[PDB]
C-alpha cells in the first residue's frame, strides 16, 4: 500500500534511465500500477498501467514505443523503463497502486481510484 | 448455505471457458475440488457449454423453457432451484451472468478466480462491494507450462 520509487536523475537526450517503484504491503498483487509524470505548477499526466498479474499494459502516446512498464510480483515491485528520452520528458515521475482490486489498465486510467502514491523521482533530460 | 463459484478476467467480466483466451488446467481443478459432492445449478448456456452433467452431484439447471434432458433437474425459478437441492450444507451455484445476479443476494460465499487478462466482453460478474464482503483466502499463481496466465483464488464471506 506504500510506494517508494527509484533510479532517475540526470540523462542526456537520446538515453535511456529505468525507474523502479518499490511496495511494502501483502495484497501488492491484486491491484493494477501505474507511473504519471508531473512539473511543478502542472496537473500529472498519465505514462503507464500494468494489470495486477503483469501481463497486460497501455501507455500514453506521447511515450508509446520508447517506455515499457512491467512488474515483478515476487519483490513486489514495478518498472519504468524509459528509452529515447527527450527535455520534454523532464518532471518529476510518480508510482500509483489502483485503490480498487482486479482492474483493467483502461479502467485505472479513465476511472481514476488511487490507493496511494509515492513520494516521485526527479527525472532530468538535457539537450 | 448458497455459493457462487467463478472465473473472473479483469473489470470483472466472465464467459464460457472454451471462447475465454486462456488455458488455465488449475482453475478446472479448483473448481471441481469445491464443487465435488454438493449440488450445483446453473442456467442452460452454461448446461449447454458442458455437454454432460457433472458427474455424482445434483445437476440443476434454472430455465424458463422445457427441460432436454432427462440426467439433470429442471426448475424455473431461484426459490424453485434453492428448494430442489433439499437439506444440505452448501449448494454452489456456477453461472452464468444472469444466474450469478440472481443468486448473489441469496449467497453469503463466494469462490472467485482471478485471471490476469483483459477481454472484451458485455457479461460481467455482479459487483461484489469491499464493506459486504470479507475476504478470507487468497492463493496467487504464476504462468507456466499448463496455464498461461497469473491466477489468483479467492474465497470471501458476506460480512
Amino acid at each position: 500500500v506504500q510506494l517508494q520509487e527509484s533510479g532517475g536523475g540526470l540523462v542526456q537526450a537520446g538515453g535511456s534511465l529505468r525507474l523502479s517503484c518499490t511496495a511494502s504491503g501483502r495484497t501488492f498483487s491484486s491491484y493494477a500500477m501505474g507511473w504519471f509524470r508531473q512539473t511543478p505548477g502542472k496537473e500529472r499526466e498519465f505514462v503507464a498501467a500494468i494489470t495486477w498479474g503483469g501481463s497486460t499494459t497501455l501507455y500514453a502516446d506521447s511515450v508509446k514505443g520508447r517506455f515499457t512498464m512491467s512488474r515483478d510480483n515476487a519483490k513486489n515491485t514495478v518498472y519504468l523503463q524509459m528509452n529515447s528520452l527527450k527535455p520534454e520528458d523532464t518532471a518529476v515521475y510518480y508510482c500509483a497502486a489502483d485503490g480498487s482490486q482486479y482492474r483493467s489498465t483502461y479502467s485505472f486510467r479513465d476511472k481514476p481510484d488511487y490507493g496511494s502514491w509515492g513520494q516521485g523521482t526527479q527525472v532530468t533530460v538535457s539537450s | 448455505m448458497i455459493s457462487l463459484i467463478a472465473a473472473l478476467a479483469v473489470d470483472r467480466v466472465i464467459g464460457m471457458e472454451n471462447a475465454m483466451p486462456w488455458n488455465l488446467p488449475a482453475d478446472l481443478a479448483w473448481f471441481k475440488r469445491n464443487t465435488l459432492n454438493k449440488p450445483v445449478i446453473m442456467g442452460r448456456h452454461t448446461w449447454e457449454s458442458i455437454g454432460r452433467p457433472l458427474p455424482g452431484r445434483k445437476n440443476i439447471i434454472l430455465s424458463s423453457q422445457p427441460g432436454t434432458d432427462d440426467r439433470v433437474t429442471w426448475v424455473k425459478s431461484v426459490d424453485e432451484a434453492i428448494a430442489a437441492c433439499g437439506d444440505v450444507p452448501e449448494i454452489m451455484v456456477i453461472g452464468g451472468g444472469r444466474v450469478y445476479e440472481q443468486f448473489l443476494p441469496k449467497a453469503q460465499k463466494l469462490y472467485l478466480t482471478h485471471i490476469d487478462a483483459e477481454v472484451e466482453g458485455d457479461t460481467h460478474f455482479p459487483d461484489y462491494e469491499p464493506d459486504d464482503w470479507e475476504s478470507v483466502f487468497s492463493e496467487f499463481h504464476d504462468a507456466d507450462a499448463q496455464n498461461s496466465h497469473s491466477y489468483c483464488f479467492e474465497i470471501l464471506e458476506r460480512r
